[PDB]
């Protein structure tokens, strides 16, 4: 901003998943996750396994 | 609307050694309301709304 | 979006963790919001220490 400091305005959450190939894909570039996959694993990049 | 009333648990935790503070896992068990977008047979026959 | 909610061309609305309080800090903790960046200033806030 123009009083010289920054904001936070969120962080992307980043999400692995059990196994990769259970993910059923959608109609688009995008994903989505099922009992093949289990839950996601949310996290942030950079740490742990992501 | 009425407060929640809830265990809310620390189990399983642990105190590392190397590394910072980290939540490894979080559950809750109460949800949004919402309705139904999806519904299918799983490959053991469980038939589940999404 | 016009809405400045961070997407992709297909709608979607990126999600990430919410930025809350002043100053905003990461707030790591599994409830992914959708990111949206305003237009609204910084409002001025007092020192709190020095």
């Amino acid at each position: 901003y123009s009083n010289e400091q920054e904001q936070v305005l969120g962080q992307i959450v980043l999400a692995n998943f059990a196994n990769n190939e259970g993910l059923a894909s959608q109609g688009d570039n995008v994903w989505a996750a099922t009992q093949a996959s289990g839950v996601a694993l949310l996290g942030t990049a950079g740490s742990g396994n992501f | 609307a009425t407060a929640a009333t809830f265990s809310l648990s620390f189990l399983n935790s642990m105190q590392q050694n190397t590394g910072a503070n980290n939540i490894v896992a979080t559950n809750q068990n109460g949800y949004k309301p919402g309705d139904l977008v999806s519904y299918q047979i799983n490959n053991d026959g469980t038939v589940v709304g999404n | 979006d016009e809405n400045r909610n961070l997407v992709n061309m297909q709608g979607m609305q990126l999600t990430g963790y919410p930025a809350t309080g002043t100053p905003p800090t990461i707030q790591q903790g599994a409830n992914p919001a959708p990111i949206t960046i305003p237009n609204t200033l910084m409002a001025a806030k007092s020192t709190t220490t020095a």
